[PDB]
Formats: structure tokens, sequence, C-alpha cells
């Protein structure tokens, strides 16, 4: 069984570098070039690099040319992607590739190619340092009414780096809640607020709790989202 | 500067059937094979005995451009000590094979809807060739014991089996155009040399 | 560079519909296309590998045509595992390029938001900033569009919005507009109005507060 196993992502600040390798297993590792292809968060795949089985032959994107190297260690049946001068444009979970068949002899299969991709692991360029966020309240009131369910939630606002992890009322509300997706402030620092609509009629006797975790900060915020105080 | 007309054999209208593999002599002129290994067109291109990436810093006296189409799948068979349909009865190279393997997807040209029966292939055959031997006969083949007559039926066949190239086949059964480049060395001056 | 272009971008349909994804190449890449699925989260996995050839272990809806310059993905009865987002690769000259992409959405009945505004909260505007948040609450199709009125002055550069995965249940998108104000700008103001056009509403739906006031 073909596999893949990438390593060596994680967080580092722009002109630093980074050693990504993929282990791979079940099949002749030398006899197939080999590529590697990142993947912005919320963007498209893009093609980053690709060697031959020789080592040989090397092509690049030219997004990355000059500065990521790519290369292998035939006996470890290991691809290395070298990174250096990295920039935040490069935060991407980048994926390891089968390609085709490219000997030392020449090319066999070249239609059949990226049949097998490694489990990917993400690569975060970013000048930003780990901060925990700050837990709002977005609190229900006749402006958050809408004919018997009212809205109310929580903000979590400037953190580094992802993920935060958020639950209601440690996990016993469910249903109609919408956590939505971090935005990444111009700040570096990423926002998200988590929001449920309820039934109205219950907002002076249930208690509604938004549970946060920032692990890398460690921070947890357990913040009551008190109805409209007047 | 005279250089070599590749353009004719693999640029060609219509190809072989393997079984009666076309060959074409090249003899006084200059051949570039840097520019067709890196032409991102063919979909194999191994050699033996010779490394393909600075193959053209080399001269030999004739080059012998064998063409055919055969499927996918069975551009493996096209190399040294292969065995398989194609490699006992049909197109065999010798385990000292000096050259190079060049295919290249051929689906857009030779399939029709239906199938085409133009591209066929040795079925059956008493022996195996020997390398580079080519056997056109269509003698029915007896697989029995008892004489054919001329006749196929029970234990009686017709030693060729056609493709059905439909453009709706996986890749395994597309048409694929085939060119085998065998360098030939003799003790005569060296005809066949490279841009150095 | 090849460029690839994919159409449509974006796409939604029944379960059971024939859909039909086009990739157009900027030149000629023989028959070195390929056509990956990918679902949030997860890892490409090819479906098409020589622009026609079926990848094993692939379902035979699915089926790959075209070569030259065109060619088309094509899922002949849509499944409820077929929602995902789906790239076209040539894989002919470096540099390999992807197409675009093109999601495949669930389908639904056309639903307008319930819009919620909310303003800052005392203890933010205690640490010096300010922030309105403004909910789009389960509506359908995702295209909506929200203005931010401060004052009646439209806002611009100051907000983010984000939009939830289609809903499991309901199949409903839901959006949020973050506006982002100092403290000091933001008692400067009186009117914080939040405006949302959608294909549901047959005029603009306005929701707005007063600063300090109920
Ligand atoms: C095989 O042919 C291609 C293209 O040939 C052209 O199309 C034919 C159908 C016919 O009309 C020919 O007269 C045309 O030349 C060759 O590719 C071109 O090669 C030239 C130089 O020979 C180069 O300047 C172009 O950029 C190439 N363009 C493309 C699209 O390939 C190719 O070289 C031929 N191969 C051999 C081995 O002769």
């Amino acid at each position: 069984e073909v596999q893949l196993l990438e390593s060596g992502g994680g967080l580092v600040q722009p002109g630093g570098s980074l050693r990504l390798s993929c282990a791979a297993s079940g099949f002749t590792f030398s006899s197939y070039a080999m590529n590697w292809v990142r993947q912005a968060p919320g963007k498209g795949l893009e093609w980053v690099s690709v060697i031959s089985g020789s080592g040989g032959s090397t092509y690049y994107a030219d997004s990355v040319r000059g500065r990521f190297t790519i290369s292998r260690d035939n006996s470890k049946n290991t691809l290395y992607l070298q990174m250096n001068s990295l920039r935040a444009e490069d935060t991407a979970v980048y994926c390891c590739a089968k390609g085709y068949y490219y000997d030392s002899s020449g090319y066999y299969f070249r239609e059949d190619a990226f049949d097998i991709w490694g489990q990917g692991t993400l690569v975060t360029v970013s000048s930003a340092s780990t901060k925990g966020p700050s837990v709002f309240p977005l609190a229900p009131s006749s402006k958050s009414t809408s004919g018997g369910t009212a809205a109310l939630g929580c903000l979590v606002k400037d953190y580094f780096p992802e993920p935060v992890t958020v639950s209601w009322n440690s996990g016993a509300l469910t249903s109609g809640v919408h956590t939505f997706p971090a935005v990444l402030q111009s700040s570096g620092l990423y926002s998200l607020s988590s929001v449920v609509t309820v039934p109205s009629s219950s907002l002076g006797t249930q208690t509604y709790i938004c549970n946060v975790n920032h692990k890398p900060s460690n921070t947890k915020v357990d913040k009551k989202v008190e109805p409209k105080s007047c | 500067t005279n250089l070599c007309p590749f353009g004719e054999v693999f640029n060609a209208t219509r190809f072989a059937s393997v079984y009666a593999w076309n060959r074409k002599r090249i003899s006084n002129c200059v051949a570039d094979y840097s520019v067709l290994y890196n032409s991102a067109s063919f979909s194999t291109f191994k050699c033996y005995g010779v490394s393909p990436t600075k193959l053209n810093d080399l001269c030999f006296t004739n080059v012998y451009a064998d063409s055919f189409v055969i499927r996918g799948d069975e551009v493996r068979q096209i190399a040294p000590g292969q065995t398989g349909k194609i490699a006992d009865y049909n197109y065999k190279l010798p385990d000292d094979f000096t050259g190079c393997v060049i295919a290249w997807n051929s689906n857009n040209l030779d399939s029709k809807v239906g199938g085409n029966y133009n591209y066929l292939y040795r079925l059956f055959r008493k022996s195996n060739l020997k390398p580079f031997e080519r056997d056109i006969s269509t003698e029915i083949y007896q697989a029995g014991s008892t004489p054919c007559n001329g006749v196929e039926g029970f234990n009686c066949y017709f030693p060729l089996q056609s493709y059905g190239f439909q453009p709706t086949n996986g890749v395994g059964y597309q048409p694929y155009r085939v060119v085998v480049l065998s360098f030939e060395l003799l003790h005569a001056p060296a005809t066949v040399c490279g841009p150095k | 560079d090849i460029q690839m272009t994919q159409s449509p971008s974006a796409m939604s349909a029944s379960v059971g519909d024939r859909v039909t994804i086009t990739c157009r190449a900027s030149q000629g890449i023989s028959n070195y296309l390929a056509w990956f699925q990918q679902k949030p989260g997860k890892v490409p996995k090819r479906l098409i590998y020589a622009a026609s050839s079926l990848q094993s272990g692939v379902p035979s809806r699915f089926s790959g045509s075209g070569s030259g310059t065109e060619f088309t993905l094509t899922i002949s009865s849509l499944q409820p595992e077929d929602f995902a987002t789906y790239y076209c690769l040539q894989h002919n000259s470096y540099p390999y390029t992807f197409g675009q992409g093109t999601k495949l959405e669930i389908k639904r009945t056309v639903a307008a938001p319930s819009v919620f505004i909310f303003p800052p909260s005392d203890e933010q505007l205690k640490s010096g900033t300010a922030s309105v948040v403004c909910l789009l609450n389960n509506f359908y199709p995702r295209e909506a569009k929200v203005q931010w009125k401060v004052d009646n002055a439209l806002q611009s550069g100051n907000s983010q919005e984000s939009v939830t995965e289609q809903d499991s249940k309901d199949s409903t998108y839901s959006l949020s507009s973050t506006l982002t104000l100092s403290k000091a700008d933001y008692e400067k103001h009186k009117v914080y109005a939040c405006e949302v056009t959608h294909q549901g509403l047959s005029s603009p739906v306005t929701k707005s507060f007063n600063r300090g006031e109920c």
C-alpha cells in the first residue's frame, strides 16, 4: 500500500526557514518523480515543485523560485522541501504527491501522476506572537429578536495562532449554533464569532455561556451572555 | 549540417500494425535527440545502454527507427527481457539492446467510434520471435492435432487479432504510437552524430 | 504559463442531476489532464487522470472527455458524497497549473436572512476598541450584500465578513459582518446601521441602533 507521511511544518517568522519531509513506503521511491503542492487557507491548489527520481532534474513554480529547494534521499525513501526566505504568502498546507515514472534511464507513464498524495503539513509564516483572544458578548435584545426567536453570541477577537475552539453550555447547546470561520485581520491577529438563535421567551430563565479555548496561549474563557441589561 | 528526417518517422500520417512493424534506416545526418527527450509530447522515453540526458554527445554508424502502434498497457513490453503477446509474437528486443523506446498516446488519431480495425497484432505463433524479427505470415495457426486445411474453426485460428480502438477505452486500451531507436555500430565510418 | 479556466466557478444542483464542469487550457496540453475532488479539510483525491481515464475505485458516474484545449468532467447522477470542490490540473509543461476550482453546492429554495445587529460590549469599549456585528442567519443563495452606515455615512475598509459552510440540516448559509472602530471614533457618532440586500428580499432590510440607547 502506497503511503506518504509528511512532517516538519509549523509557525515561523518571515525570513525564517523550515524543512518539510515526506516519508514514502510501498513502492519503488527512487523510480518516480515527486511533487510538492501547497494550498493557502480558503484558496485553491498551487503546484510548488517537482524532482526526478534520479534527483538530477528539479523544477519550481516562479512564486517560490530561488527560495525553496526540493531534494530527496532515496536511501531513506524521503522527499524534502527546504523553505528559506519564507514570506507570509507561503502560509499553506503542503502536500506531497507521487508523480510519473521518471528513472535514471528516462520516463515511462507521463500521464499517470498525482495518484497518491500525502496528508499535508501546515506551514504558517507570520510575524505575530502567540496571543490569547478576548471573548466579548454579543448580547440579545429587542434589536436581536425576530419573531419569537432571538440571537445571541460571542466575539472571539485578536488571537494567534489558529485554532480556537468554541462550544455553548459546555456542549449542552448545539441546535442552531453557527461558529463562523476565523478572519485574518490586518493586525495579523485572528477573529471569529459564534452565534446561536434560541427561543426569546427563555432569555430570562435560561443561562447561555460560550466556552472558548485557545491552547497555543494557555487561554480558556467561559463567558456568560447576559441579555440586554436595560 | 544535414538534420535527420525524424519528422518522417514521428509526424507520419499512418503507422503500421505491430506485427508488420515498419523500419526507417537513418544515416548521414545530424540527430538532435535532446529536443525529442524534452518534448512534453511523448508519454514514454526510456533508454537502455545509453543515458538519455546527454546522449546526443554520441555517434553511431546507423540508426534504425522502428515504428508501429500498440495498446497502452503493452508499452511496458517494448523493453529488453520482456514476455507477453507483443514481446513474443510481434516485436522482440535483444537482451543486449542499446537504444531508446519512445511512445505517445494517439487516441485522437487511431481511434474510431465502434472500433478501428486497421491495427492488428499477432496472437498465436509456434515459437517466440528472435530479436528484430518481422513475421507477416497469415497462416491458419494449428492449435490442435488435426491439420487445419487452410480453414479456421475448432483449434484452427487466424493468427492476427484486431484492436477494437474506441476513444472511450481506458488508457491501457488506447492506441499508442511507438518508435524504437536502435543504434547500429559497424566497422565503418560513423555517419549519425549529435550536435557535437 | 498554461492557464486553466474552469467554468462554472460555483454551481448548485440537486441529487440526481447531470453535472458538467468545463476546463479550458490556454495552449495545447495533449492528454496530460487530471480531475481531483476535494472535500473540506481533506486531501485532493484523483478522479480522472488521462483526460478521459477513470481512476480505480471511483464510481462510474464520473467521466472525463476532451483533449487539446477543452476538457469536460461529468457526473451522470449526482450523489450526496459528490458535493465538494473539483479541480482540473494540467501536468504537461512546467509549471504545472491547476484550475481555479469548481465548488458543487446543494440546491434549495430561496430563503431570506434573519438580520440582527449587535453593538459593542461595554467590556470591549473599556479595552479601547469597538466592534459592531451584523448577523445574517440562514439564507439561500449565499449571495448577499452588506453595507455599514455610521451616521448615514457609508463605511468602507473597516469591516470584514465571513460566512459559514452550507448548513447540514437546511443547507442555508449564515454570514457575519464585523465593523471595527476605535472607542474614540465609536463615541463620535450616534446611528449605526447595517443594510442587507438579498435575493429573498423585495427591498433592502436595515437594522440599526443608536449609541447608548435602549
Ligand atoms: C512535428 O510537427 C510539429 C508541428 O508541425 C506543424 O504541424 C504539422 C501538421 C505540419 O503542418 C508542419 O508543417 C508544421 O510545422 C513540430 O512542432 C513545431 O516545430 C517547429 C520547428 O520544427 C517549431 O518552430 C514549432 O514551435 C513547433 N510547434 C509545435 C506546436 O510543436 C515538431 O517539431 C515536429 N516533430 C518532428 C520530430 O519533426
